[PDB]
């Protein structure tokens, strides 16, 4: 299999820059057979540029495709507003085709560390047998970001899951939503139940803590 | 009207199978050739496999070999695609793409995409949600956070609200996670001023149209 | 005073791929079309510029005598003026064709349980046959804009494709072996009444 893959995975430029994404094949592609994809939230990829440089039906002049053999160039001269999306590079001209793993091309913006919180699990939820400890990374910029669960001063891993909600439209940042779920038991036998943050806007990990039954 | 349509949404329980179509219109269906491509919600693009219309001939990738089937009739000119022993992995959003071709010439890549077919794989039945409060820390000075906890809901999706629209600002809903016991799991928030906790309430509004369930919850702040 | 050797063509034990159909000539014989008219066991029996009755009571300086297997669908593309994959890049009639199209179901003969793969047509080509034109050229059809110089891939595929006839097909996909007999009158002396 012909392993393809793309750099940067998030690509922070401001509309009127211009992007200049890549893709990288394991091997000398078959017959220059190279497309690039765009794909906004919840649409349909739509075709851009494909057999290398060759743009597509409808697409704006301001798309162009380069390359030969393994390293291949997408590049927007100038950045609307509506290109920002996630661009997906696909190589198929050696019977099976493959994919990239996709490069997010968002709006720039100046470092904004989150406003971290904790909530400890509701006691109607306690009273179902199972409990839920949430943490908020609230309004941050760029995306990625690392969350810690520690109980009782220990590292936790599983039983914890995230959600990252879209490019705010109006502040340009993204939220992040970590949920520790563990049985009533399991809950009961702790005391320190925290999260620690960490991310570029912050100089040191931000830790935000609870005790179990003292509110 | 160059155009590719696919079948509507399926819900097959796991181990079972499930056949998308999808119908070509605009162009000659004979000569172009189909792929499929599957989308995990919020992942990458995923290759599965390609047909050649005309000679019928089939290329599939190395994780859905064995399970995958791509067919075509030319008589319906649409061309379908098998998922045998599904799972819970499975479920995702699946396309098929194909060249807009004419009698001789074909385009040099797939410009023709459908409009996506989303298959749901769960061995749960139909649940309403567990509205659980996520009340506002004491330690706030100038602005604190709330929200509530949509949990063990099932199938997707659900909608939440805050004051039944009254408030928008500063509210954030996340996308639902599937937990390993096949339900969902969403929490929504909203960052408040500190001063309006005792003298502004806060209620979240849930509502699951699968279940017909309507669930509003008030936010309180922690009291001991 | 001896007569044509029709049985050799309508009772071959192998017919040739409508790519590359056969063809015989046939002169300096006595042709008796009696019994092909009053032949029960064809299907399709289509003349185009005779009659079929009104025919031993002429002469024509040559006969000639084309065959192959086609798809029973297909058949109806075996006449003037028809357009279709077999029509326009197999075996093409013109359109001032004097001959007759003689056709007959097959699938006991020209299928197999596993599919019978030796019968092929081909799919793809650049224009359309001229009329009586044969084409068995197996080079790689290039359907997009860039070539392949030889690989079987997305818009580069091999112009032959096999039936694969099954008896357990329909009708229109079953095997219907076809006999085309295509009357010239030259300006030479005439050979066959
Ligand atoms: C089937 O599709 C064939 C492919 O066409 C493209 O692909 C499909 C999938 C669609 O996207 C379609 O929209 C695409 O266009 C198509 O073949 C094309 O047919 C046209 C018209 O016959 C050809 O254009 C004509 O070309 C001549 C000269 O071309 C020379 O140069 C090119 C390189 O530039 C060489 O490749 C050629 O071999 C020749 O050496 C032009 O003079 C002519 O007119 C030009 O000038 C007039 C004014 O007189 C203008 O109005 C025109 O806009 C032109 O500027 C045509 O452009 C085209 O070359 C040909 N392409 C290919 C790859 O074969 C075919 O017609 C379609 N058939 C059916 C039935 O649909
Ligand atoms: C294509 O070949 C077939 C079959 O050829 C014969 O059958 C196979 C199974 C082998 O045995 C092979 O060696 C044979 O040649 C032809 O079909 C037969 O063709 C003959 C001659 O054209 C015809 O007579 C048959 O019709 C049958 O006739 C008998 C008797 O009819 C005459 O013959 C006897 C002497 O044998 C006379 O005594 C009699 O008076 C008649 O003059 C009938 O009893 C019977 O019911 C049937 O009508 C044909 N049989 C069949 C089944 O078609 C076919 O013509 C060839 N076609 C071409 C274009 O060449």
């Amino acid at each position: 299999e012909i392993v393809l893959t793309q750099s940067p995975g998030t690509l922070s430029l401001s509309p009127g820059e211009r992007a200049t994404l890549s893709c990288r094949a394991s091997q000398s592609v078959s017959r220059n057979y190279l497309a690039w994809y765009q794909q906004k939230p919840g649409q349909v990829p739509r075709l851009l540029i494909y057999g290398a440089s060759s743009r597509a039906t409808g697409i704006p002049d301001r798309f162009r495709g380069s390359g030969s053999g393994t390293d291949f160039t997408l590049t927007i001269n100038r950045l609307e507003s509506e290109d920002f999306a996630v661009y997906y590079c696909q190589q198929y001209g050696s019977s099976l085709f493959t994919f990239g793993p996709g490069t997010k091309v968002d709006i720039k913006r100046t470092v904004a560390a989150p406003s971290v919180f904790i909530f400890p699990p509701s006691d109607e939820q306690l009273k179902s047998g199972t409990a839920s400890v949430v943490c908020l990374l609230n309004n941050f910029y760029p995306r990625e970001a690392k969350v810690q669960w520690k109980v009782d001063n220990a590292l936790q891993s599983g039983n914890s899951q995230e959600s990252v909600t879209e490019q705010d439209s109006k502040d340009s940042t993204y939220s992040l939503s970590s949920t520790l779920t563990l049985s009533k038991a399991d809950y009961e036998k702790h005391k320190v139940y925290a999260c620690e943050v960490t991310h570029q806007g912050l100089s040191s990990p931000v830790t935000k803590s609870f005790n179990r039954g003292e509110c | 009207q160059v155009q590719l349509v696919e079948s509507g949404p399926e819900m097959k329980k796991p181990g079972t199978s499930v056949k998308v179509s999808c119908k070509a219109s605009g162009f000659t269906f004979i000569t172009s050739a189909v792929q499929w491509v599957r989308q995990a919600r919020g992942q990458r693009l995923e290759w599965m496999g390609w047909i050649a219309v005309g000679s019928g001939n089939t290329n599939y990738a190395q994780k859905f070999q064995d399970r995958v089937t791509i067919n075509r009739d030319m008589s319906t000119s649409t061309a379908y695609m098998e998922l045998s022993s599904l799972r819970s992995e499975d479920t995702a959003v699946y396309y098929c793409a194909a060249p807009h071709c004419n009698r001789t010439s074909c385009h040099d890549g797939f410009d023709i995409w459908g409009q996506g077919t989303m298959v749901t794989v769960s061995s749960a039945s139909t649940k309403g949600p567990s509205v659980f409060p996520l009340a506002p820390s004491s330690k706030s000075t100038g602005t604190a956070a709330l929200g509530c906890l949509v949990k063990d809901y099932f199938p997707e999706p659900v909608t939440v609200s805050w004051n039944s629209g009254a408030l928008t600002s500063g509210v954030h809903t996340f996308p639902a996670v599937l937990q390993s016991s096949g339900l969902y799991s969403l929490s929504s928030v909203v960052t408040v001023p500190s001063s309006s906790l005792g003298t502004q309430t806060y209620i979240c509004n849930v509502n699951h149209k699968p279940s017909n369930t309507k669930v509003d919850k008030k936010v309180e702040p922690k009291s001991c | 005073t001896n007569l044509c050797p029709f049985g050799e063509v309508f009772n071959a034990t192998r017919f040739a791929s409508v790519y590359a159909w056969n063809r015989k000539r046939i002169s300096n014989c006595v042709a008796d079309y009696s019994v092909l008219y009053n032949s029960a066991s064809f299907s399709t029996f289509k003349c185009y510029g005779v009659s079929p009755t009104k025919l031993n009571d002429l002469c024509f300086t040559n006969v000639y005598a084309d065959s192959f297997v086609i798809r029973g669908d297909e058949v109806r593309q075996i006449a003037p003026g028809q357009t279709g994959n077999i029509a326009d890049y197999n075996y093409k009639l013109p359109d001032d064709f004097t001959g007759c199209v003689i056709a007959w179901n097959s699938n006991n003969l020209d299928s197999k349980v596993g599919g019978n793969y030796n019968y092929l047509y081909r799919l793809f080509r650049k224009s359309n046959l001229k009329p009586f034109e044969r084409d068995i050229s197996t080079e790689i059809y290039q359907a997009g804009s860039t070539p392949c110089n030889g690989v079987k891939g997305f818009n580069c595929y091999f112009p032959l494709q096999s039936y694969g006839f099954q008896p357990t097909y329909g009708v229109g996909y079953q095997p219907y072996r076809v006999v085309v007999l295509s009357f010239e009158l030259l300006h030479a002396p005439a050979t066959v009444c």
